[PDB]
């Protein structure tokens, strides 16, 4: 009964900032690498950012790279998108996403993969 | 696997199933494996890399549902979870994709061979079957390359080893396969392994004898035109194996 | 339905569950709608819009589950099935989004009322209820957003009606939300209408009796905060209702 | 049973032509919106066009724009890719997909949606 929920979303002024958090339940994150993805009205999906499985990595995509961390917490089983300088550009829904081929991760290897998502949680960017 | 049939244990009674234990929650599947000793399960250490705790994993002979109990399986706790240090994958491949799972129940014993349960042979050094053989594949894994579910009774297909000279084309692997890894696929590329059969085995008749020739490591997407199935050769790792089973 | 609970057709008994017959065999569910009368049926156009064909659709009343059989279900053709000719799409909102359903059994007869198929009334014009007003939305659409699987079982849930002032804040939906639109959410955003949920009803009390106040239309994603579902407001279409069901 | 099946992908030459096949199963591709995506090694899934339910509208990436073209033959339940001009950013597994909220379709209705997927076919653009 593996599953991710998203939460912190809402509206916020541009320049400002906004955690968002993607809690795992059935699995522990700890050992999977983890990703954002967000979908803005009328544009395809778009990988923000993710975290290798041992937690020694993080990359981000060029829209959001140095105003974005992503991170994990053992302790309360969670992944973070810290999202500093918020611009209107991104408005969007976030989804989290755990132990996808290729998301901070091999895309060649045939183990099995979680391959799990959250619902979304929708973030407001007013200029 | 793609393509292929649904088959029983007593076909393929070296398969071993294992799975992942999560404290505070769910068991899922993680990898196939074969049993070589009674005590010794060979998979690979792309499966456990990311978590290589002995204690949260789990394995099962005899087995040929996903979900469900077959009459006479055998469930096994890790013992001795042997990774091998030279296994890494920056880029496509997966080097010395091989590991090793001793296996212990709760009672304490090693597998105890039966219709359904027993050991596969290993071959002998560097001692392969020809390109252009036959070969099967085994395994709980994706039936499509884009399916979300996997299916509940074990499946096999054939498949045939396509030579290094082949596998190393641009337009296939190019550098990425070494000499450590074999090459099989499906002339009209209909069948193969996919995710979810890491670790299970690539079995040729060699010597008279059905043997362990490969363990399924990596592909480019499963069952596409010039992407074989990329095994461990594991005629080439007898050394590495003899010393960790001591 | 996101949220909320499973619920019997009893409980919802207006409800109707359409189908979509594809050539050789394959059937699969695409909205749900409200028995308005024993012959009609009313849904969203945009259920229909791609597919505006009659001959292939199925109605169920009665019906408490996705793929089996309830005791009592009746099973219809579609006589005739007409969508309203200003529906568009154009930008985020569906406007105009309500179509009807012309129901008739292989044996030539309407629906027959019992504790599991009855009609639900039609609000009269312009009276809808005050906004903060729970109201019952049905059906068997996704359970979370991102879901694959639908439910087996119909779900039901309590959603708030919203001011049209609250609703066109630039961070809901600004002008995308018209008066011909109702939006209803959960103070909390825990609970709303998902995709397989739209041609069913928003029901409310007005005032002792259950009332067809809305026709779940759309939304941006599921359950998201400051994004309602967004209704067909009934009662801005009796004139329409009332000259095409003569 | 709904399904979808890619074919006609392989090797070609820069500058060269191929024509990719998208066939349904268990339904009519007819009057649901299609979509062609692709995922290159190393690199994120990318639309690369599609056709609207009706055929009344098609759109195309903008690094495939005047090279591709999507159409549907209703008569053998088909969709194409024509790829002309290939060149080795072209390189990649090509999926269809059927009936997706947002892709050349409303992302916003709440009817049920297919979300069909195919399998993949893999395009490799090679010089000389
Ligand atoms: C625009 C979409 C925004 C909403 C995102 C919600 C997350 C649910 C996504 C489920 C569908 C989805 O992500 O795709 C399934 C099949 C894809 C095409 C293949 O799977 C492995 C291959 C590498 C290839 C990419
Ligand atoms: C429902 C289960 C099936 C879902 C199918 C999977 C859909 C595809 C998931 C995509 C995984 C994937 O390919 O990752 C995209 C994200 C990229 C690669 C990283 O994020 C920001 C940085 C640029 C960084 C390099
Ligand atoms: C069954 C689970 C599926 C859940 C839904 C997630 C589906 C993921 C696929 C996303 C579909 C999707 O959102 O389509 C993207 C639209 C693309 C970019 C088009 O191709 C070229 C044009 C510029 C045009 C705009």
């Amino acid at each position: 009964q593996v599953q991710l929920q998203e939460s912190g979303g809402g509206l916020v002024q541009a320049g400002g900032s906004l955690r968002l958090s993607c809690a795992a339940s059935g699995f522990t994150l700890d050992s999977y690498a983890i990703g954002w993805f967000r979908q803005a009205p009328g544009k395809e999906r778009e990988g923000v950012s993710c975290i290798s499985a041992s937690g020694g990595s993080t990359n981000y995509a060029d829209s959001v790279k140095g105003r974005f961390t992503i991170s994990r917490d053992n302790a309360k089983n969670t992944v973070y998108l810290q999202m500093n300088s918020l611009k209107s550009e991104d408005t969007a829904v976030y989804y989290c996403a755990a132990d996808h081929p290729g998301l901070c991760t091999s895309e060649s290897g045939r183990r099995r993969y979680l391959e799990v998502w959250g619902q979304g949680t929708q973030v407001t960017v007013s200029s | 696997i793609i393509g292929g049939e649904f088959t029983t244990i007593e076909n393929q009674p070296w398969f071993a199933a294992i799975y992942r234990r999560h404290r505070g929650g769910s068991v899922t599947y993680v990898c196939g494996g074969s049993l070589i000793s009674p005590c010794w399960v060979i998979s690979a250490t792309h499966c456990f890399i990311d978590y290589p705790k002995k204690e949260d994993y789990i394995v099962y002979l005899g087995r040929s549902r996903l979900n469900s109990n077959t009459q006479g399986e055998m469930k096994f706790e890790v013992e001795n979870l042997i990774l091998h240090k030279d296994y890494s994958a920056d880029t496509l491949a997966h080097h010395n994709d091989i590991a090793l799972l001793k296996i212990r129940s709760k009672e304490g014993r090693c597998a105890q061979p039966s219709r359904t349960i027993q050991t596969i042979a290993l071959p002998s050094m560097y001692n392969d079957p020809q390109f252009g053989t036959s070969c099967e594949i085994t395994g709980f894994g994706k039936e499509q390359s884009t399916d979300y579910l996997y299916p509940e009774q074990l499946k096999m297909t054939v498949v045939k080893l396509i030579s290094h000279r082949e596998c190393q084309q641009p337009h296939y692997y190019g550098s990425e396969v070494t000499t450590k890894m074999l090459c099989a696929a499906d002339p009209q590329w209909k069948t193969d392994s996919c995710q979810g059969d890491s670790g299970g085995p690539l079995v040729c008749s060699l010597q008279g004898r059905m043997t362990l020739t490969g363990i399924v490591s990596w592909g480019r997407g499963c069952a596409l035109k010039d992407k074989p199935g990329v095994y461990t050769r594991v005629s080439h790792f007898l050394p590495w194996i003899r010393s960790h089973t001591k």
